[PDB]
RNA sequence: UAGUCCGGAUUGGAGUCUGCAACUCGACUCCAUGAAGUCGGAAUCGCUAGUAAUCGUGGAUCAGAAUGCCACGGUGAAUAC
RNA sequence: CCGACUUACCAACCCGAUGCAAACUGCGAAUACCGGAGAAUGUUAUCACGGGAGACACACGGCGGGUGCUAACGUCCGUC
RNA sequence: UCCUCCUAAAGAGUAACGGAGGAGCACGAAGGUUGGCUAAUCCUGGUCGGACAUCAGGAGGUUAGUGCAAUGGCAUAAGCCAGCUUGACUGCGAGCGUGACGGCGCGAGCAGGUGCGAAAGCAGGUCAUAGUGAUCCGGUGGUUCUGAAUGGAAGGGCCAUC
RNA sequence: UGCCUGGCGGCCGUAGCGCGGUGGUCCCACCUGACCCCAUGCCGAACUCAGAAGUGAAACGCCGUAGCGCCGAUGGUAGUGUGGGGUCUCCCCAUGCGAGAGUAGGGAACUGCCAGGCAA
RNA sequence: CGCGGGGUGGAGCAGCCUGGUAGCUCGUCGGGCUCAUAACCCGAAGGUCGUCGGUUCAAAUCCGGCCCCCGCAACCA
C-alpha cells in the first residue's frame, strides 16, 4: 500500500530519535493540507501544532496544497514554538522525500529561529 | 520521461488503400503507407468461409445431375 | 520390519525410559492391547507379533499399530575393546511406557479379538492387558 | 593466499605508510586512498608500494 | 571422525535486573540480538549490550514482536 | 490518445448499463501495457540482446529495460544476474497511442490472421497475447532485421474478473475469434 | 550466380481417356505445393570413330499402361608416345 | 495428433484423528545462580597483600547423563 | 590449533579414541553514509519456450537471502539496488567481560582532521562467533634519543613494518 | 460536553484475519495534468510538483456476526527441592513448589495529548 | 575390524587432481575389394559413468551409506 510503505520508511528515523531523547518536528504531508507539529521527547503529547487546516492559516492562502502554503506553515509553527520556548528541535520527514513542501516547511522554520 | 535516451516520437500520416487516412505518433520517420486498417480488414467475413464449407452430399449431387 | 526412512541423525543417545505413556485410549479400532510393563520393543518383535495376530482374525478386520521404533540401538562387534567410538546401528527399538496402546483391532468379535491378542502378547517382552474403547 | 600485502605510501613529504593487502591477479589498478597522515596531519592521497 | 569442539565463549547475561552498574559496564554478552538496545543502553559490533550511563538494569518486553529490551533507569 | 477520449466518453457508459455499477469509477480501465521480448538466446551472442533492445524502441516509442536472470538455471545454461530479456512498460498517454496503433493497424497485419483468443485471460482481468513476427509493425523496414524475433504484449486492466475484463476490451472492437 | 525464374519429388483440389471396373493398383492434363540435391567417400564402368557424348522420333508388347527393349536419323569430339 | 472414459492399484499437497526426538520449540517448572533490603546466629566464618607448603594416580554410594549390553567392584563428567 | 551445535543436568564452565559439521580466507568493494526496495515456492495466462530463462496478476508469507560450516539474529532489516565516497583514520580511552598467565574481546566519551546527509546523526572495517602463532634473530623506511677522548659515522633504541 | 476525521503514541493478538452492512459538510484516499523543482538502472506506478471536474468502486475508518486465530480458570495429572522406603534399568511415602495440554468461559480491543468539522 | 585403489559402450583401458563439453584400440553394423573368406580401404552407430542420497546454477567427477573386486594389514607374549 502507498500509506503503509510510508510508515516503514518513517520507523527508521522515529526509533533512532527517541533513544536520543530529542524533540522532533513531525511533519505530515497530504495532496492538500500539509500538516506539522512539535512533539515532546516522551513520545506522547504535542506541545506546538500548526497546519493549514486551521482557519488562522488557510484564510491567508491561495490554496492549502502547495509550496507557498507549506511556507506559511513552517513560519507559523516556528513562531509559536518560539513562544513556548522550544528552540532546538529535530526534523522528522515522516517518510516523505525532503524536496518539496517538506523542504519548504523546514526553510520557513530555519529562518524563523527554530534550531535544526 | 528521461530526456535524450528515447527515440524520436513524432506524429505521422498513415493511410491504407481504402481512403482511411489516420494520423498517429510513431518512430518510423516522416510518414507511412498502410495496407489494411481495422475498419477494412476482412475479419467480418473471416469466420464465414472456414466454418460453412464442408459437406459431401451436396458435392455429389452436382455429379448425379438429377 | 518397521524402520524410519532417512532420519536426521544415524546414531543417538541411550536415554532413560521414565514416565507414563500418552497414546492410552483406543482411538481407531474398538479393542486394544495396552502395555502394562515398561520396556523397549525391537522392530523384529513388533513385526513378529503382527503376523501371529493377522492370522487369528484372518483376512477380515483391520489392525492398527500404534507404535513405531524410530530409535536406533548400537551393538559393538565381538572381540572389540571398549572405546574407539559409537558402535554400529543394528536394530530399531520403540520405547514403550506403561499405558501405551500397542495395537488396536476392529471388524471382529470381541471374544475373537480377546484370543488374537493372546497370541501377540506371547511374542512381546512387556506384560500387556486387554482394554476396550470407552465412550468418552 | 593470492592476496599479497602492500604498502600505501603517503604522497606527502613524510615517509609514513599504511600497510594493507591487495589482490594482484584480479585488480590491475593501484590504490589511491585518502588517509590521515599523522605527521603532516591533513589527509593525503596515498599510493601503492611494496 | 569426530572429536572436535570449540572454546566456550563465556556468553550470557552478566548483570541482571535491579543490579546497579556503571557507565560502560557490560550488561549482556550475547551472540545475536536476543536482547535489544533499549534506553541508555548501546550495542557493540559483537552485539554486546553495554551500559551508557550509571543506574540499574531493567529488562522489558516492549515492541510489536515481543522482543526483549534492556533499559536503564538512572539510580 | 485518440481512443483515450473514446474511453472517457463512450466506453464508460457502455459498461455502466451492462453491470449496473453504483460508481462511475467502478468501470474497468486499462492500467498499463508491458512489451516483453525475453530473447533468451543472448548467452551465445551478446549483440543478439542488443539488437532486441532496438526493436522494442521501434514497436514502442521508448527505451527497453534489459532484464537480468532472477535465478541461475543450468537447464538453459544461464546464471544469476545475466542479461536475458528486455521489457517495456508503457503508460500515461503513450500507452493509448500504442494501444491504438496496435489494434488499428498492427493486429490486422498479423500473418495468417483469423482471430485472437477469448480465453487468453489470467482469470483476473489481464489480457496477454503474443506476436510471432515483429515485421507486422510499421517500424521494422524488413530490410534491416535478420531474425523472426517476436514478442508478447500484456495488457493490465483494473478489472476484477475475466468475465468483466472481456467486456472492457470488447468496446475497443478486438477481433476475438 | 542465388538454392535462385536452378531442380522437379511429394501432396491437396478439380478433370479427361481406355475399360464391365481406375479403392487396394493406370496414364495424361490444369491450378496449387515445390523437398532432396550446389558435381558426389572407398571403389568401379563404357568407348578409338561418324565412335563417345548429347538431342529428338518411330516400332513391338498393348483396351489402357515405360525412363525398359528394338530400331532411326541430327549435331558431333578428345587421345592412342 | 488431439484427446474422453475407465482401473484387481500406489499416491503429492491440504483436512480430521494418533505417537516420537541430544543435535525440534507457537509453551514451560522445581532447584541453582546474580543483585537489594531485613532480623537472628557464627571464636571474621570474608577479601586483599606477604612467608611456607603440599597436591595435580583418586575410590565408593546417591542423584543427573555420555559410552558398554540402561553388563562390569567397567570408563568418562556434573553435584553431594 | 581455531570456529558451530549436542553431550552439559534452564547463570558461566564442564570429560571421553562420545555424536554432527567447517576454517588456515575473501573484499578497495561484498567497507562508510544517504535515498529507496523486499522474498522462496506454487497457481493462471502468454512468441520461439520445454519440469525450470523473460513478462502480468493472484495465492502465500520470510518456508527467501545473508561471500563460506553451524547456531543465535535480522524488514527499524544486518537481505536487495543506486548516488557520493575512504571512518578499513591518528593520538587515546572512564568502565567492564574473559583467562594461571602471556593474551583476547566490548567500549560511551575527549582532541585533530575527514566522508555522507538539508539536518538530527552515523562511520576508527564487513550481522556476530573461525581465517592463525610467543620470543629470539635479521631485513626495510622514518626519528639527532644514544653514539665508550672530541666532531661525525658504524651499531644499538624508539615508531612503522616484513 | 457528545458523535466524526487526521497526526503522534501507550499497550502491544481479549488488541489479528474471514464474511456482511456502512461514511464523504470537513477530513482521507482515489483522482486531473505535467514547460518548470525532482523523478524511473524503461515507464508521472512509485517519488515530486501544479491543482482539483468527479467518486466512495478501490483504499482506509466504523458497526454487526465468533467461521477461525487468540486469551483462559477451578480441579486433576506430569515433574520436582528436602527427608525416609521399596518387588531400586523404575517407582512410593512425608512436606513445600506446581506445569503443558484440555474443559467452563472470555472474546471481534482499551486509552491519553493536539489540531480541525459538527449538533450545541 | 583397519588402510589405500578401482567399478566408464559387447572387451581392455583414458577422462576425475583443478565440476558445465566423455576419448583411444578391438569388436559389432553397412558398403567396397576378391571367384569366396581373412587381411586391407571408406562410413556410422553404440555409454543408466556400480548403486542410493546429499552439496550445487550444473555431479562421471566433490562428500556420505551399501554391494562387488584388488593389494596391504590381521602384530608382542
Ligand atoms: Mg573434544
Ligand atoms: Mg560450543
Ligand atoms: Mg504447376
Ligand atoms: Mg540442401
Ligand atoms: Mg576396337
Ligand atoms: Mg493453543
Ligand atoms: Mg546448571
Ligand atoms: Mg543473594
Ligand atoms: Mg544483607
Ligand atoms: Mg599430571
Ligand atoms: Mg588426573
Ligand atoms: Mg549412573
Ligand atoms: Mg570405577
Ligand atoms: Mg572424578
Ligand atoms: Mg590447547
Ligand atoms: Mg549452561
Ligand atoms: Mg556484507
Ligand atoms: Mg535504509
Ligand atoms: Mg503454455
Ligand atoms: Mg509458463
Ligand atoms: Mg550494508
Ligand atoms: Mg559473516
Ligand atoms: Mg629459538
Ligand atoms: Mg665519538
Ligand atoms: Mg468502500
Ligand atoms: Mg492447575
Ligand atoms: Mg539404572
Ligand atoms: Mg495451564
Ligand atoms: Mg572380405
Ligand atoms: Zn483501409
Amino acid at each position: 500500500d502507498k500509506k503503509s510503505a510510508r510508515i516503514r520508511r518513517a520507523t527508521r528515523a522515529r526509533r533512532k530519535l527517541q533513544e536520543l531523547g530529542a524533540t522532533r518536528l513531525v511533519v505530515h504531508r497530504t495532496p492538500r493540507h500539509i500538516y506539522a507539529q512539535v512533539i515532546a521527547p516522551n513520545g506522547s503529547e504535542v506541545l506546538v501544532a500548526a497546519s493549514t487546516v486551521e482557519k488562522a492559516i488557510a484564510e491567508q492562502l491561495k490554496y492549502t496544497g502547495n509550496k507557498d502554503a507549506a511556507a506559511a506553515v513552517g513560519k507559523a509553527v516556528a513562531e509559536r514554538a518560539l513562544e513556548k520556548g522550544i528552540k532546538d528541535v529535530s526534523f522528522d520527514r515522516s517518510g516523505f522525500q525532503y524536496h518539496g513542501r517538506v523542504q519548504a516547511l523546514a526553510d520557513a522554520a530555519r529562518e524563523a529561529g527554530l534550531q535544526f | 520521461m528521461k530526456k535524450d535516451i528515447h527515440p524520436k516520437y513524432e506524429e505521422i500520416t498513415a493511410s491504407c488503400s481504402c481512403g482511411n487516412v489516420m494520423k498517429i505518433r510513431s518512430t518510423v520517420g516522416h510518414d507511412l503507407n498502410l495496407d489494411v486498417c481495422s475498419k477494412c480488414h476482412p475479419f467480418f467475413t473471416g469466420k464465414q468461409r472456414d466454418v460453412a464449407t464442408g459437406g459431401r452430399v451436396d458435392r455429389f449431387n452436382k455429379r448425379f445431375n438429377i | 520390519m518397521l524402520q524410519p526412512k532417512r532420519t536426521k541423525f544415524r546414531k543417538m543417545h541411550k536415554g532413560r525410559n521414565r514416565g507414563l505413556a500418552q497414546g492410552t485410549d483406543v482411538s481407531f479400532g474398538s479393542f486394544g492391547l495396552k502395555a502394562v510393563g515398561r520396556g523397549r520393543l525391537t522392530a523384529r518383535q513388533i513385526e513378529a507379533a503382527r503376523r501371529a495376530m493377522t492370522r487369528a482374525v484372518k483376512r477380515q478386520g483391520k489392525i492398527w499399530i500404534r507404535v513405531f521404533p524410530d530409535k536406533p540401538i548400537t551393538e559393538k562387534p565381538l572381540a572389540v575393546r571398549m572405546g574407539k567410538g559409537k558402535g554400529n546401528v543394528e536394530y530399531w527399538v520403540a520405547l514403550i511406557q506403561p499405558g501405551k496402546v500397542l495395537y488396536e483391532m476392529d471388524g471382529v468379535p470381541e471374544e475373537l479379538a480377546r484370543e488374537a491378542f493372546k497370541l501377540a502378547a506371547a511374542k512381546l517382552p512387556i506384560k500387556t492387558t486387554f482394554v476396550t474403547k470407552t465412550v468418552m | 593466499g593470492i592476496r599479497e600485502k602492500i604498502k600505501l605510501v603517503s604522497s606527502a613529504g613524510t615517509g609514513h605508510f599504511y600497510t594493507t593487502t591487495k589482490n594482484k591477479r584480479t585488480k590491475p589498478e593501484k590504490l589511491e586512498l585518502k588517509k590521515f597522515d599523522p605527521v603532516v596531519r591533513q589527509h593525503v592521497i596515498y599510493k601503492e608500494a611494496k | 571422525r569426530n572429536g572436535r569442539d570449540s572454546e566456550a565463549k563465556r556468553l550470557g547475561v552478566k548483570r541482571f535486573g535491579g543490579e546497579s552498574v556503571l557507565a560502560g559496564s557490560i550488561i549482556v554478552r550475547q551472540r545475536g540480538t536476543k536482547f535489544h538496545a533499549g534506553a541508555n543502553v548501546g550495542c557493540g559490533r559483537d552485539h554486546t549490550l553495554f551500559a551508557k550511563a550509571d543506574g540499574k538494569v531493567k529488562f522489558e518486553v516492549k515492541g510489536p514482536k515481543n522482543r526483549k529490551f534492556i533499559s536503564i533507569e538512572a539510580e | 490518445a485518440k481512443l483515450h477520449d473514446y474511453y472517457k466518453d463512450e466506453v464508460v457508459k457502455k459498461l455502466m448499463t451492462e453491470f449496473n455499477y453504483n460508481s462511475v469509477m467502478q468501470v474497468p480501465r486499462v492500467e498499463k501495457i508491458t512489451l516483453n521480448m525475453g530473447v533468451g538466446e543472448a548467452i551465445a551472442d551478446k549483440k543478439l540482446l542488443d539488437n532486441a533492445a532496438a526493436d522494442l524502441a521501434a514497436i514502442s516509442g521508448q527505451k527497453p529495460l534489459i532484464t537480468k536472470a532472477r535465478k541461475s538455471v543450468a537447464g538453459f545454461k544461464i546464471r544469476q544476474g545475466y542479461p536475458i530479456g528486455c521489457k517495456v512498460t508503457l503508460r500515461g498517454e503513450r500507452m493509448w497511442e500504442f494501444f491504438e496503433r496496435l489494434i488499428t493497424i498492427a493486429v490486422p497485419r498479423i500473418r495468417d490472421f483469423r482471430g485472437l483468443s477469448a480465453k487468453s485471460f489470467d482469470g483476473r482481468g489481464n489480457y496477454s497475447m503474443g506476436v510471432r513476427e515483429q515485421i507486422i509493425f510499421p517500424e521494422i523496414d524488413y530490410d534491416k532485421v535478420d531474425r523472426v524475433r517476436g514478442l508478447d504484449i500484456t495488457i493490465t486492466t483494473t478489472a476484477k474478473s475475466d468475465e468483466e475484463g472481456r467486456a472492457l476490451l470488447a468496446a475497443f472492437d478486438f477481433p476475438f475469434r
